[PDB]
RNA sequence: CAGACACCAUGGUGCACCUGACUCCU
RNA sequence: CGAGACUCUGGCAUGCUAACUAGUUACGCGACCCCCGAGCGGUCGGCGUCCCCCAACUUCUUAGAGGGACAAGUGGCGUUC
């Protein structure tokens, strides 16, 4: 332990963090080494405490919305461990490193701002930023989970473990590649 | 004989009731008995929660008053009548000052 | 009679006292080690820092410590605190300033302030609305 | 405390006799020009002292009037005999006590005396006597039914955040006339305010007072004597 | 030691089956068709937490100094489903959790003792620290 | 210790009283008169005293009339 | 941003500086004490933004 | 004369180092009153890396320690401390042998003596109290002890004379004798108030340094005025050499040292680097203090660092 | 300075009022 | 004048003052005593309970005085204000 420290029931190492703009906006080993996602109950006190908060630890925080499951990290730090298990047991690979592959290929890279041009819509081919990057990463992988499972018989944690494997390489069946593409199309399109 | 007397005191006024306690602690060794010390009871709020809008259209305007209490209790190891003699006099106003043959 | 440092671990509303007195005995979280009372979801939380440091730190001490106060999760803060700040105080004035120091070396770089106090605690709720800044819902014309 | 009412309700209770008894002896002691009561809890006798600025009614003669002053007090208001010995209380300043002159000023206007005159009057004799501020507002419907406001303010008059409450002596006086009421509306900011002695909460928080340093010079050469 | 010192949930499940192995645990005359409490939707799946109920009860009177039958009825009760009102916490049935200790002081499990009610029996602090080592011996939780 | 009063009648203060309320020296009494010139009658002041050969008489000495006031001798 | 000095901190202070050249210096906790000891200053934060701006004016009149 | 090399750096402090102590049995520890509310015992290793370790925690004030004095052995840490008290430690340990409460304003000045019982101090509160090791104030030196802040009470070596040499913000110094607490002399005719005063270590010679910061020399035995050694600079601490007269001011740009027999500079430590704010610039010598024999000038500064110069020709 | 510019109508009532003095007799 | 200043509160005071309507740690720690575990067993350590004291302390806790926050600091910037 103080040599590496690992995840609660997986490894901080072996994870392969391949994108261009998120690097040290996706750690888990570097720095944020981290068993128990949990700094200290905010995450809002700086514009800085985004990059202090890993990816694996702002999941656990961008999935308690909808007000019934709002003010719940005790259930959502125990179905997002039961989501790297769902993970494993369909990939074997290290479900850190799929979620930080599931950060990757849903991370847009133009995306578009609103414009107006003669009273037509066109819209400004513009970046995001690497920041939003994983925050558009997270929010449409966090989408996926909660909806599926809905009506569904698969609890949250089937779904968002589907969410990040289809992500973690695009498959277009979690939510996350599937929105990420509509962001794209503007910046490429109007004007 | 020594007969261990409680001081009970209590104000709302907390520096009239610290300049009291004061009195009460220093006589108390000025002329011999237990000097033990303020036993800081705590505060009690007394809050009450009213309407700032009489006839109340318009906006729900609410108004809480509170009012602070203070109790501490001094327990004297110290002979009964004189215990009573030396603190109760010379304090008229401002603080009650409860001595209590209880304790015992 | 055993030396013994007190100290506390704080959140909104959570003070645990640890006793870090010398001899052999546990990390006695009001008598009982950390498997018990289940919230067990944060439970690598106050595991981690007795892994960082060992245990033979907090086994060449008995810590019985007395709890109170918030609820399930600000206990576990409050108890990571206070058993981080027992060690500290253990060494520093008995021990060793490095030792303590070595200790507060290790506890900081991951850094959950495990040995300063945290003014977090629940704001005053005013009137005029269900929440501490959320209002009711208006209606206009 | 058992078994009596609550520590609480008794701290409650106190200010109970204090309302009833100073809104009955508004009504009655304002032709003493009424100041105020001192309820003085003594051993074996309620000191009662009445502040006015005509203490030459409250004995009528031969203490006539307080054994029926007392009696409303003493009788009513649970005391036995011997403990209400009522006390004078002729305020050395008047012009400090905007109750009393709000009351004085209303034997001026409901008395009778011209709007702005008396205002003139009052308004300087409350400042002959001392005002680090002193207002006076006389509220409400005049010449019809068209409500006015007099605003007559002499002094300096503060109003931010908590010294408007220590600094200043208010006394509002609902005036019955024979077409509505009125308030005579009358604060008197206190001269004793950093002094007096001195007055509340340490003097003015916009000001700082430096003592002079006279120290740190010399022209002296180094030598000393043994003392 | 404690009972605290050992798992808990495997505590109400062992000397559960001690009052099993009690042969009587003495249970009330209605449960098969009862409300049982007004926190509940539905009747008990059994009869066996009446065990359980009262090897959570000896537990809770191994550690105070006695208690009885306001204190059991706060324990096992929670949020009061109040339909399309909001729901509140309440306490259920004084009779049953009664039930439970007049069974336990007739099995000499807890007694009624000091600080107004039911402590431990020192056969009960034997069969409770007797079951605790069967409770820890097994697994630690 | 004063002996404050609404109204004072003809032996008013300031010498008047020097020898009237009782024996033993004061210090400095105002009151609103100017007291050599019109010999006027009137009370609105104050009688202050040392109080150790006062109390006495003015307790006796009080609610009565030199001329017609009130003396209140009301000893704070 | 916020709490930036009004006119009654510079006021003050500057009568401070000019008498007490000698007897202020640059320590803070030396200020404080001074203000506490040349000056009547009606709250610790007040004299907490004189004595500091009297470090932040002997600061700049040391040069 | 001789000269000083970098002997070394002492590390591990929070705050100024506002005054640093050895004791007479060990040179090889320096007590070092930080800006911590907390002195850290210092068993020199005398290393490269360091010069010392930190050897003890005194834990706890309410404030900071200005002054601070060991023991004569080194055992006991009297910090007088700015929340009213001057605490005395266990200095092995931890463990206030005594607190004193009684000054009722920050505690500038602590002494303790070559009898290892007389306790004086000054304050803020404008008094000089002789302490006792239990915390008797056996007197407390007023009417006429320094008028203004009491800045530092300082020994002579009390096997000579039972003498407080006590400067003041008054810029005086009040020389007193011991257990009659009349004076002395007074020291009259100093520019700048005092910040500090030494003595020579056997209570033979007086130097009083100040705001001005002109170590003005008295004969110690007399009161009586040698010359004014000239400085210039705000001396912070004076500290005649137990070996040697030398003299050393701890001023704002530089460390003033000189030799004392006769008046020659013998070197000028230096404390300042290129840091151009520029009103935040130069840090200062707050305290120097020689080894216990004299062989180590121990300079604790307002940077955390008591730099050391074992006196190297 | 040095990239992209659409239509959008209506609507109403009372009080701003013309002089000085200070024997409160303290 | 408002605002600021100011009040009160959240914080920071193992300093400081007090405790038997608070307690705490501390003993001898026993006792209900459990061997649960070590220890053969005592003892240890043990949730409570209590022996608890003429222990101790205010740490928890209470409430009292205080101090602490002032770019104050540093280092850039800015009329360098």
């Amino acid at each position: 332990t103080p040599d590496i420290k690992l995840f609660g029931k997986w490894s901080t190492d072996d994870v392969q963090i391949n994108d261009i703009s998120l690097q040290d906006y996706i750690a888990v080993k570097e720095k944020y080494a981290k068993y128990l996602p949990h700094s200290a109950g905010r995450y809002a006190a700086k514009r800085f405490r985004k990059a202090q908060c890993p990816i694996v630890e702002r999941l656990t925080n961008s999935m308690m919305m909808h007000g019934r499951n709002n003010g719940k990290k005790l259930m959502t730090v125990r179905i997002v461990k039961h989501a790297f298990e769902i993970i494993h047991l369909l990939t074997g690979e290290n479900p850190l490193q799929v979620l930080v592959n599931a950060i990757i290929n849903s991370g847009p890279r133009e995306d578009s701002t609103r414009i107006g041009r003669a009273g037509t819509v066109r819209r400004q081919a513009v970046d995001v930023s690497p920041l939003r990057r994983v925050n558009q990463a997270i929010w449409l992988l966090c989408t996926g989970a909660r909806e599926a499972a809905f009506r569904n018989i698969k609890t949250i944690a089937e779904c968002l473990a589907d969410e990040l494997i289809n992500a973690a390489k695009g498959s277009s069946n979690s939510y996350a590649i599937k929105k990420k593409d509509e962001l794209e199309r503007v910046a490429k399109s109007n004007r | 004989a020594i007969h261990r007397i409680r001081i009970t005191l209590t104000s709302r006024n907390v520096k009239s009731l610290e300049k009291v306690c004061a009195d009460l602690i220093r006589g108390a060794k000025e002329k011999n008995l237990k000097v033990k010390g303020p036993v800081r009871m705590p505060t009690k709020t007394l809050r009450i929660t009213t309407r700032k809008t009489p006839c109340g259209e318009g906006s729900k305007t609410w108004d809480r008053f509170q009012m602070r209490i203070h109790k501490r209790l001094i327990d004297l190891h110290s002979p009964s009548e004189i215990v009573k003699q030396i603190t109760s006099i010379s304090i008229e106003p401002g603080v009650e000052v409860e001595v209590t043959i209880a304790d015992a | 009679p055993l030396q013994s440092v007190q100290v506390f671990g704080r959140k909104k509303t959570a003070t645990a006292v640890a006793h870090c007195k010398r001899g052999n005995g546990l990390i006695k979280v009001n008598g009982r080690p950390l498997e018990m009372i289940e919230p067990r979801t944060l439970q690598y939380k106050l595991l981690e820092p007795v892994l960082l440091l060992g245990k033979e730190r907090f086994a060449g001490v008995d810590i019985r410590v007395r709890v109170k106060g918030g609820g399930h999760v600000a206990q576990i803060y409050a108890i990571r605190q206070s058993i981080s700040k027992a060690l500290v105080a253990y060494y520093q004035k008995y021990v060793d300033e490095a030792s303590k120091k070595e200790i507060k070396d290790i506890l900081i770089q991951y850094d959950r302030t495990l040995l300063v106090a945290d003014p977090r605690r629940c704001e005053s709720k005013k009137f005029g609305g269900p929440g501490a800044r959320a209002r009711y819902q208006k209606s206009y014309r | 405390m058992a078994v009596q009412i609550s520590k609480k309700r008794k701290f409650v209770a106190d200010g109970i006799f204090k309302a009833e008894l100073n809104e009955f002896l508004t009504r009655e002691l304002a032709e003493d020009g009424y100041s105020g009561v001192e309820v003085r809890v003594t051993p074996t006798r309620t000191e009662i002292i009445i502040l006015a600025t005509r203490t030459q009614n409250v004995l009528g003669e031969k203490g006539r009037r307080i054994r029926e002053l007392t009696a409303v007090v003493q009788k009513r208001f649970g005391f036995p005999e011997g403990s209400v010995e009522l006390y004078a209380e002729k305020v050395a300043t008047r012009g400090l006590c905007a109750i009393a002159q709000a009351e004085s000023l209303r034997y001026k206007l409901l008395g009778g005396l011209a709007v702005r005159r008396a205002c003139y009057g009052v308004l300087r004799f409350i400042m002959e006597s001392g005002a680090k501020g002193c207002e006076v507002v006389v509220s409400g419907k005049l010449r019809g039914q068209r409500a006015k406001s007099m605003k007559f303010v002499d002094g300096l008059m503060i109003h931010s955040g908590d010294p408007v409450n220590y600094y200043v002596d208010t006394a509002v006086r609902h005036v019955l006339l024979r077409q509505g009421v009125l308030g005579i509306k009358v604060k008197i900011m206190l001269p004793w305010d950093p002094s007096g002695k001195i007055g509340p909460k340490k003097p003015l928080p916009d000001h700082v007072s430096i003592v002079e340093p006279k120290d740190e010079i010399l022209p002296t050469t180094p030598i000393s004597e043994q003392k | 030691v404690t009972v605290k010192d050992v798992n808990q949930q495997e505590f109400v499940r062992a000397l559960a089956a001690f009052l099993k192995k009690s042969g009587k645990l003495k249970v009330p005359e209605w449960v098969d068709t009862v409300k049982l409490a007004k926190h509940k939707e539905l009747a008990p799946y059994d009869e066996n937490w009446f065990y359980t109920r009262a090897a959570s009860t000896a537990r809770h009177l191994y550690l105070r100094g006695g208690a009885g039958v306001g204190s059991m009825t706060k324990i096992y009760g929670g949020r009061q489903r109040n339909g399309v009102m909001p729901s509140h916490f309440s306490r259920g049935s004084k009779s049953v959790a009664r039930r439970v200790l007049q069974a336990l002081e007739g099995l000499k499990m807890v007694e009624k003792d000091q600080d107004w009610g039911r402590k431990l029996t020192p056969q009960g602090q034997r069969d409770l620290d007797r079951i605790a080592g069967q409770v820890a011996a097994a697994k630690k939780k | 210790y004063t002996a404050f009063l609404g109204n004072l009648p003809y032996d008013v203060t300031e010498e008047s009283i020097k020898e009237f309320f009782r024996g033993l020296n004061i210090s400095a009494v105002r009151l609103p008169r100017e007291p050599s010139n019109p010999e006027r009658l009137k009370g609105f002041g104050y009688a202050e005293f040392e109080d150790l050969d006062s109390l006495l008489s003015a307790l006796s000495l009080n609610e009565e009339s030199l001329g017609n006031r009130r003396i209140r001798v009301d000893v704070a | 941003m916020g709490r930036v000095r009004t006119k009654t901190v510079k006021k003050a202070a500057r009568v401070i500086i000019e008498k007490y050249y000698t007897r202020l210096g640059n320590d803070f906790h030396t200020n404080k004490r001074v203000c506490e000891e040349i000056a009547i200053i009606p709250s610790k934060k007040l004299r907490n933004k004189i004595a500091g701006y009297v470090t932040h004016l002997m600061k700049r009149i040391q040069r | 004369t001789e000269q000083m090399t970098l002997r070394g750096t002492l590390k591990g402090h929070n705050g100024w180092v506002t005054q640093i102590a050895t004791t007479p049995q060990f040179p090889d520890m320096i007590l070092s009153a930080s800006r911590d509310k907390t002195i850290i015992m210092w068993k020199l290793t005398r290393d490269e890396t360091n010069y010392g370790i930190p050897q003890r925690a005194l834990r706890g004030h309410s404030h900071f320690v200005s002054d601070v004095v060991i023991s004569s052995d080194g055992q006991f840490a009297l910090s007088g401390s700015w929340d009213g008290t001057l605490r005395l430690w266990d200095l092995t340990t931890g463990t206030t042998t005594r607190r004193f409460v009684g000054h009722t304003k920050d505690v500038l000045s602590v002494a303790f003596s070559s009898d290892n019982r007389q306790i004086v101090s000054g304050s803020r509160d404008k008094t000089i109290k002789l302490w006792n090791t239990l915390g008797v104030c056996k007197y407390t030196v007023q009417d006429e002890s320094h008028s203004e802040w009491v800045s530092c009470v300082r020994f002579s070596p009390n096997s000579s004379n039972p003498i407080i040499v006590s400067c003041g913000w008054d810029k005086l110094v009040k020389v007193w004798n011991l257990a009659n607490c009349k004076l002395k002399t007074n020291h009259i005719g100093h520019t700048g108030y005092l910040n500090t005063v030494t003595v020579s270590p056997d209570g033979s010679l007086c130097a009083s340094g100040g705001k001005d910061g002109q170590a003005m020399l008295w004969d110690l035995n007399e009161g009586k005025h040698l010359y004014t050694l000239d400085g210039g600079d705000i001396i912070n601490a004076l500290c005649f050499s137990p070996n040697r007269y030398w003299l050393c001011a701890a001023t704002g740009p530089s460390i003033k040292i000189w030799d004392l027999e006769g008046k020659i500079i013998v070197d000028e430590l230096k404390q300042e680097v290129i840091s151009t704010s520029s009103k935040a610039e130069p840090p200062q010598c707050t305290s120097l203090a020689w080894s216990a024999d004299g062989q180590t000038l121990f300079a604790g500064y307002t940077d955390n660092l008591v730099r050391v110069w074992q006196v190297t020709i």
